[PDB]
């Protein structure tokens, strides 16, 4: 990295201001037709959400005894912005290593626990289970029949995307990105505290992001020096975020840092999620960093609309009775 | 050595 | 006779044309869908039923496409 993150932190110049400060009481399904989830939205205190979160002094080994010692997590070198894999024991024993004494510094943002405890004990706001894609399109057999705890792409049943734990020491920044297919996501810092630097997707700026990706320099050019107004705000402990489709975002740890958060897509902004994944595609994104299944949800998405709607069905026989059986129970 | 999807990271440098 | 926002109106046109368009080799239709070629015609149907849809109208609070 040959830019100054201390000055990206110190300057007053990312001072647009993108974000609604909401009530949770006011996000809901209206709320949600009437604007299309376009605007980034902070909530400062979680009244009317209806999240669950763990116990409040809940720890990293916490996390670990959840999900297993031996799980394999993806772990960030903070350095390089590359990837690398360790157990979530070996990942607790850095975590809880001194800062003096740590050599390098690495982040989880990737660890999915959804079927392991730990997923009973966190659950996202009550208006994204009404349009997240996974719970209100993809056959719902499918859904329940998913064992696997990892991100394992042969097990996997449905797209594996809804719940993260992310742990990050201070100084860990993850540079810019848009989330993969064009997902929205949530985050909520149960303890410490994070610094976003939010882009919006404007064609102009998705355009300056492609090029970028596909320069290579993503370590000598802080990329919302090179665009007309960048928002950097902070979150606090108790705050929850949501991020639009398409909104290109960094992010710094100031703190020793645990949050929940997840990835969905919706039917509300489409061709912004349309948009990303072709962005994905045109820079040879390696399939493991990409939405599962995302055009297959997109053909369930299609066939949920016109029977909804029209009681035309245009799945199997087989599928319709797996489908019927449930409505029974 | 089992292929992943749905993991999350940014491009490296 | 129901009403959706635009924001679907447009987002369904977008994916019947991306879905369309798609070789085979990229198209991924997924095991539970019978007939694509079907599908795709009748959301193309229902588009042009659908897009007198009132915006006042469609901000029921409740979304069209919920499980019984
Ligand atoms: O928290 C981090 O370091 C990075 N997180 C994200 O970019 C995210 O959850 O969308
Ligand atoms: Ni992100």
């Amino acid at each position: 990295r040959t830019f100054d993150l201390e000055e990206k932190l110190q300057t007053n110049k990312y001072n647009a201001n993108f974000v609604t400060f909401m009530e949770g009481k006011d996000f809901n399904v209206e709320y949600i037709q009437r604007g299309g989830l376009r605007d980034p939205l902070i909530f400062k205190n979680s009244d009317g959400l209806g999240i669950k979160m763990p116990d409040p002094d809940f720890t990293v080994n916490d996390v670990k005894m959840c999900v297993g010692s031996r799980r394999m997590v993806d772990v960030m070198d903070v350095n390089t912005q590359k990837g690398i894999e360790m157990t979530m024991a070996q990942w607790t024993r850095y975590y809880e290593t001194p800062e003096e004494e740590r050599e390098k510094l690495y982040n989880v943002i990737s660890l999915e626990f959804s079927h392991t405890r730990l997923e009973n004990m966190v659950q996202r706001p009550s208006t994204v289970d009404f349009i997240d894609w996974v719970d209100n399109m993809w056959p719902r057999h499918l859904k329940e029949s998913q064992t696997e705890s990892t991100n394992a792409i042969l097990e996997m049943q449905y797209p594996k995307v809804q719940k993260y734990c992310l742990m990050s020491v201070r100084g860990c920044y993850t540079d810019f990105h848009v989330d993969f297919g064009g997902t929205s996501v949530w985050y909520h810092i149960h303890q410490g505290g994070k610094v976003f630097w939010l882009i919006p997707p404007t064609a102009h700026n998705l355009e300056l992001y492609e090029n970028w990706l596909l320069s290579g320099k993503q370590g000598d050019i802080f990329l919302g020096d090179r665009v007309s107004d960048c928002q950097r705000i902070e979150l606090k402990q108790g705050y929850t975020f949501v991020i639009p489709s398409g909104w290109i975002h960094a992010v710094y740890t100031p703190t020793d840092t645990l949050v929940f958060g997840g990835n969905f897509l919706h039917s509300f902004n489409i061709p912004m999620q349309l948009k990303i994944y072709s962005i994905e595609d045109r820079t040879r994104v390696p399939n493991k960093f990409r939405y599962p299944f995302y055009y297959e949800m997109c053909w369930y998405v299609l066939e949920r609309y016109v029977y909804c709607i029209t009681n035309r069905s245009h799945l199997t026989k087989d599928f319709q009775k797996e489908s019927l059986s449930m409505d029974m129970e | 050595a089992p292929a992943t999807g749905g993991v999350k990271k940014p491009h490296r440098y | 006779q129901v009403h959706l926002t635009h924001f679907e109106l447009e987002g369904l046109r977008c994916l019947v044309d991306k879905l369309e368009s798609l070789p085979l080799h990229k198209k991924c239709v997924p095991t539970g869908i019978e007939d694509e070629d079907a599908l795709i015609a009748d959301v193309k149907i229902l588009l042009e039923e659908l897009a007198s849809s009132d915006p006042k109208l469609a901000l029921t609070g409740v979304p069209i496409v919920q499980w019984p």
